[PDB]
């Protein structure tokens, strides 16, 4: 099953633009986002800030990175976020 | 060429570093070790702990396996971005870092059967909730916890070695006013909104010396309570020496008071050491008016030359029983 994988992987990875998001002359993308806070350490009075610790996830829907013959949801590495499209969040 | 190059030219070649081992098939058991080098300073007002060590990953991998005569193949820090490693993170570090001078401080051992072992050395500022009632006699159990990231129970599951966590000679330790007593290592699986994760902890159990402190609040404010209690034997007549001595008194009562409360961090609760300076304060306060009240009467000094050195006493053997 690892080479079956594998290739879909590939055929995923296959063509994809980094620079186009999803729909990229379609509609906007729906990102979902949930936070988990961690902790917050440091709420300074002298500074006028807090420092936040938290599990920041966002969620949305890239149609060119679906599959079909495998049945369970892929784990990827982390170094594959250098190649997929991912929203330009910022705070 | 040679033999160990064609060997990891055709173990490399055909590889995913971004799948797992056995992706589809059952999860990953990796066996964990640990080293501790030196565990560091405790801080409170910041509430962390730091600890230097030697972590230590073993799993199995067979994609990575070759027949030839060698055994091991002994590797340095650069195979590491070749292959693939489970996304070990802290769960509790605040702040953390490898070591990369002179190289990558890192080791990576592959066996012909696939075991593979990834060795790499970290300093981590682990979250350390230290309850600060009781201090400046306080004891902890700081943690140390660690998972996977993104690869739920179903796919990876870590697991501990018997003598996985091996301390140092515990000298060389930086822990001033702490002593480990002992570790003591668990595993549970969390939930969280992405799925169920295996959660390795190790427990530090440190408990603290008073030795600085009582340097510090204790011996210096017991001192000048005991200065408080010379005014007795003061005739009453001389009125501005023994209001000088008040005033002095409670003045120095204050100060230490706010000398002593910059160690701790600015909790709301009261600690032992905080109780200890409001007795202080309010005996030599009653002092004050004892004194104030026998010159409005003359206008019980011996009364009091007993009682207030005998109070203290009964209250230093109730302090320190029902604390210790
Ligand atoms: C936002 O921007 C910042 C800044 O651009 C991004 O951070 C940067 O991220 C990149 C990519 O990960 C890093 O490049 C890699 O760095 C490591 C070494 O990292 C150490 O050195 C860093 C440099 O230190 C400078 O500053 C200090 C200041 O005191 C000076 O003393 C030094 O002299 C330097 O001037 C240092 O910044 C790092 O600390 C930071 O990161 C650590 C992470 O663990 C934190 O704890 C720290 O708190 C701090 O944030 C750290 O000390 C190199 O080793 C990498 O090279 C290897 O990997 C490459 C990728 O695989 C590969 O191409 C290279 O060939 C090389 O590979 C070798 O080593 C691998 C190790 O396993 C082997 O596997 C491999 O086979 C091979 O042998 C790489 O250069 C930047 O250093 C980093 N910089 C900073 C400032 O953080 C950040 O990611 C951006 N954020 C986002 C979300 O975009
Ligand atoms: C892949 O992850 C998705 C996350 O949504 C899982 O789908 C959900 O499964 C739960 C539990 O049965 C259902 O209550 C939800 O309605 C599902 N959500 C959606 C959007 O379909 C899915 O089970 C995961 N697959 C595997 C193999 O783990
Ligand atoms: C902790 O280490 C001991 C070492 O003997 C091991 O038996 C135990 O399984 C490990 N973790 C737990 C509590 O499961």
């Amino acid at each position: 099953n690892m080479s079956l994988v594998k290739e879909t992987v590939d055929r995923l990875l296959k063509g994809y633009d980094i620079r186009l998001r999803p729909d990229f002359g379609g509609p906007p993308v729906a990102v979902g986002m949930n936070i988990d806070i961690a902790s917050i350490d440091m709420v300074s009075e002298v500074n006028m800030d807090y420092t936040l610790t938290m599990y920041f996830q966002q969620a949305w829907r890239d149609k060119r990175l679906s599959y079909n013959v495998i049945p369970l949801n892929l784990t990827l590495d982390n170094r594959v976020a250098d190649q997929l499209w991912v929203p330009d969040t910022y705070f | 060429e040679g033999d160990v190059t064609v060997i990891l030219n055709n173990l490399l070649e055909g590889y995913d570093n971004k799948l797992r081992p056995d992706i589809g098939v059952k999860p990953t058991l990796i066996h964990t070790d640990m080293y501790v080098n030196s565990i560091g300073p405790v801080n409170a007002i910041n509430m962390e702990y730091t600890i230097d060590i030697f972590f230590a990953q073993t799993w199995y991998d067979r994609r990575l396996k070759f027949n030839s005569t060698i055994k091991v193949l002994r590797l340095n820090s650069n195979m590491v971005g070749k292959i693939w490693i489970p996304d070990t993170f802290f769960r509790n570090s605040k702040k953390a870092d490898a070591h990369w001078i002179t190289t990558p401080n890192r080791m990576l051992r592959i066996w012909n059967d696939g075991r593979v072992l990834y060795t790499l050395r970290l300093t981590i500022d682990a979250e350390c909730q230290l309850q600060l009632h009781n201090f400046p006699m306080d004891e902890h159990s700081c943690p140390l916890e660690f998972s996977s990231y993104g690869y739920p129970r179903e796919e990876i599951v870590y697991q501990w070695k018997r003598s996985s966590v091996e301390v140092g000679d515990t000298r060389s330790w930086r822990l001033y006013q702490f002593s480990f007593v002992g570790l003591r290592n668990t595993t549970e699986v969390v939930k969280t909104t992405s799925g169920d994760y295996v959660v390795m902890s190790v427990y530090f159990d440190l408990s603290r010396r008073m030795g600085y402190f009582t340097i510090q609040t204790y011996i210096p404010c017991t001192l000048i309570v005991v200065l408080s209690w010379v005014s007795f034997w003061i005739n009453k007549d001389a009125v501005p020496a023994r209001t000088s001595l008040g005033i002095t008194t409670v003045l120095t009562m204050t100060t230490l008071s706010t000398i002593a409360r910059k160690s701790l961090p600015k909790v709301s609760y009261v600690t032992a050491m905080d109780l200890f300076v409001s007795v202080c304060f309010i005996f030599v306060f009653s002092a004050l008016v004892e004194y104030g009240t026998l010159h409005y009467f003359v206008s019980m000094d011996s009364y009091a030359r007993i009682f207030f050195p005998t109070a203290f006493c009964l209250f230093n053997l109730v302090y320190w029983v029902s604390y210790l």
